[PDB]
């Protein structure tokens, strides 16, 4: 529906915004080295997916098991 | 000598800037035009959670006695969110749209107040019946 | 008859939620839950798509 | 509007370019001209979903304009109808109401419809030719033969009509430069072809008034399309006819620089290249305000070894001063072949100074330092030209080495030992390398 | 230009991000950070050193 | 700036900020009107300044003034990074 879209635009532009595609798009533009896979692009756009403190608990249970 | 070194690099400079921005306007058009709700199937419901929505449609929608005879308006669903909110007899049914509201009338003398916030709560509850559940639901209410 | 009666209730709730959209949006002047009312309001919308509600111009 | 010309001239490449100069001139101010030329632009749009994407529903703004530059205008409502036609499913329905409120307001102007199939003509002449868009002219096309009376239009108007129909044709295939383009030109001269029809109402000398100024262009264009078919001599013949018909009528008065720089180099491909000079001197002379064509008659006369008569070009060459960075240098190797020492190492430096270098005028120059061997000119000529103008040829790179080892000794060997691993993929660079390690060896 | 979108469609990163918006709009509750979502839905950006350190410590735990 | 060299003292570092403020906004015949008669003149002995001019020279017209990167390769300024710098601009000239 037109409402339904209306609404769907409206909530994609409140959260996340468009200028986070956006950036990655434009990073894309800029480096002409472009691979036949946008996925490693993507990949190194990263963003963080595990968190700081949630990647650290491996590294600190790793220092100690050293300790 | 044509002084080439300035100014021809600041146009190209623009040039480039409004190419990159016309390739994120067009990436985003695409985006946002590849937008589409995908269909879904309708979601079956229990035939105890169907057993519930029956007899509510018997004592809301099919009692003789309530207010709106046999085909009171606007139509309601019983849902179990909203039937616990209600909730929260010896028949089974307690609380229910007709018992809640003679409920409603019999502790407005007791707890005035008491009955305020609960019927503001209540009348969500029976604002959010009227929404319902399942597209079959309303076809079968129907 | 029936598909009309449940867009009316959305389409007052589409009408509250808004309200409170556009004061969200007078707040957001003055100084998120804009951002919070849309999927919300995409909830409400999605239903009526879902359930095949006519639409309202 | 000029930039957004030359942009869309290399459609291929800085489409996106050509956007942002449409839009910055529509921005600064509204044109007609610049209007049309962003819709013509914008119609195509890889089928309208390419990064345009929904142009088509953004031309709404273009029709608003049409209307603010004309409130009944023909070609505006031309326009609007071919947009329409080419992107919409009805709207052609409220086009046809458009192309009625002209139909009868042209009958006003008499008090036929000529003026009908004449509007959409006009679009398709600037679509094709001002802003090169061979899908709009198309789409233009279509729109004429959508037009309401088919039977009853002027043959001068359906002359006019196949005239555009061949030039969007000739626009399609070089614009696509794929598959065969001599297909169409093998069908244009097929038996019975429009082209022909046009050849033979340019014969006839009963309606030679409003036909021959569009039976030029198409004589001309048989001859290109000649010319890409491969029978070089017949389309010179046909051309060098055109060229006849062009000096009864007006010489540059149609002023064709394109077709003219065709005929030198169809004549150039052959053994007549003083016959090609000849040729591209007469054109430059009855053209003298278009200066830059005596710099290619000058390059056509260097070939007959005669000095004298290129430096005399050369001299109206260089008359247009800073943009003669192949002129100067052409100038500078005609010097180093006859005599002139320390002027053509000015001119050759001045060239240098100069935007771009030729690449085989560069080689010409450094075979002829080679031969009137000196080690500075060969390392300031040569090793400048494989450094920036061919940095991808081994074989200038090679020549190079040899010029430098030649010069001094094996010690200069730095660039052959940096650019002897990679050399034009052997072949003949095997023995180039095996002398140049002997070179250095010794 | 086109070039660069005729290489996108190749690639399919419009599909991706057409699905990820798609999850994101039917997801009833919309974080706060609607890019750690779209993380979590397309998998594992830079993880490789971790799991370099995960594929060492197994290592070590199997010798 | 033609009346000031027709005078006799031309300032050594006003010379320069002129110079610099050409070259912000560059103009060759400003340059080789400026620079040259700044370390030619006013500090022939100075070493930096004719670097900077050989390298403004250089960018301005490639191979026909290499006989400045020479003469900067003759006095490096101490050398440390000023021999450096002129050994980047040699290459540069060269290729």
């Amino acid at each position: 529906s037109e409402s339904q879209k209306e609404t769907f635009r409206k909530y994609l532009e409140q959260a996340g915004a468009i200028d986070v595609l956006v950036k990655v798009l434009v990073q894309l533009y800029e480096e002409p080295s472009k691979p036949k896979t946008a996925l490693d692009y993507i990949k190194q756009c990263l963003g963080s997916p595990t968190p700081a403190e949630y990647e650290a608990v491996v590294a600190e249970r790793d220092g100690l098991q050293k300790q | 000598r044509d002084e080439s070194g300035t100014g021809r690099g600041a146009l190209e400079e623009a040039l480039a800037e409004k190419e990159k921005r016309a390739k994120v306007a067009a990436a985003l058009e695409r985006v946002l035009r590849d937008v589409r709700m995908p269909r879904r199937p309708q979601p079956h419901e229990s035939v105890e959670e169907l057993a519930a929505g029956d007899a509510w449609d018997r004592v809301n929608g099919c009692a003789a006695g309530a207010v709106g005879g046999p085909y009171a308006w606007p139509p309601l669903f019983h849902s179990p969110g909203v039937q616990s909110e209600l909730a929260e007899a010896p028949a089974g049914a307690g609380c229910s749209l007709a018992v809640l509201d003679e409920l409603l009338t019999e502790l407005a003398a007791a707890a005035p107040a008491a009955a305020a916030p609960l019927a503001v709560r209540a009348e969500e509850a029976k604002a959010r019946a009227r929404v319902p559940p399942n597209n079959r639901k309303v076809l079968r209410r129907a | 008859r029936h598909k009309v009666a449940a867009g009316d209730a959305l389409e007052a709730n589409i009408r509250s939620l808004d309200s409170r959209i556009e004061a969200a949006q007078a707040d957001a002047q003055a100084n998120a839950e804009l951002e919070q009312l849309y999927w919300e309001r995409l909830c409400v919308l999605r239903t009526w798509t879902g359930l095949g509600i006519p639409t309202r111009a | 509007y000029e930039y957004g010309t030359y942009c869309l001239r290399r459609g291929g490449a800085k489409r996106g370019r050509a956007e942002e100069c449409f839009r910055e001139a529509l921005a600064l101010e509204p044109a007609h001209r610049g209007a049309l030329l962003a819709l013509l632009g914008c119609s195509v749009a890889a089928g309208r979903n390419t990064d345009p994407a929904y142009l088509e529903s953004a031309e709404a703004a273009a029709h608003r304009l049409l209307d603010v530059a004309g409130r009944s205008s023909l070609d505006a409502w031309a326009a609007l109808a071919v947009v329409y036609r080419a992107y919409g499913e009805a709207k052609r329905a409220e086009l046809a109401s458009c192309e009625q409120e002209m139909a009868r307001l042209e009958k006003q102007q008499l008090a036929a419809g000529e003026l009908q199939a004449r509007s959409f003509i006009s679009l398709a002449n600037t679509l094709l030719e001002s802003l090169a868009l061979p899908a709009e002219a198309a789409l233009a096309l279509e729109l004429a033969a959508g037009l309401r009376h088919w039977p009853s239009v002027g043959p001068d108007t359906r002359t006019l009509h196949a005239l555009a129909g061949a030039l969007a044709e000739q626009a399609l295939a070089r614009a696509a430069g794929g598959g065969a383009a001599s297909a169409a030109a093998e069908a244009m001269l097929t038996p019975g072809s429009s082209v022909l029809s046009m050849m033979r109402a340019d014969a006839g000398e009963a309606v030679s008034s409003v036909a021959a100024e569009a039976a030029w262009r198409c004589r001309l264009l048989v001859a290109q399309l000649h010319k890409a078919r491969g029978a070089t001599d017949e389309a010179i013949r046909f051309y060098q006819e055109y060229i006849e018909a062009a000096r009864s009528s007006g010489r540059l008065a149609e002023v064709p620089l394109s077709a003219w720089l065709e005929l030198a180099e169809a004549y150039a491909a052959r053994g007549q290249a003083r016959f090609a000079a000849d040729v591209f001197l007469l054109g430059a002379s009855a053209r003298p305000g278009c200066a830059v064509l005596w710099r290619g008659a000058g390059r056509c006369f260097v070939g007959a070894e005669e000095l004298g008569p290129a430096d005399m070009a050369l001299s109206e060459a260089n008359v247009l001063d800073p943009e003669d960075p192949e002129a100067w240098g052409w100038l500078a190797l005609v010097a180093l072949r006859e005599g002139r020492a320390e002027d053509a190492e000015k001119a050759l430096a001045f060239g240098l100074r100069c935007g771009l270098g030729d690449p085989g005028l560069l080689l010409d120059i450094a075979a002829e330092y080679r031969a009137a061997g000196q080690r500075r000119a060969e390392q300031r000529v040569l090793q400048e030209v494989a450094v920036k103008l061919m940095p991808e040829s081994c074989s200038a790179r090679l020549l190079l080495a040899r010029c430098l080892v030649a010069q001094r000794c094996g010690a200069e060997a730095a660039e052959a030992v940096a650019a002897a691993r990679q050399l034009a993929a052997h072949e003949d660079d095997e023995a180039a390398v095996a002398e140049l390690e002997a070179e250095l060896r010794g």
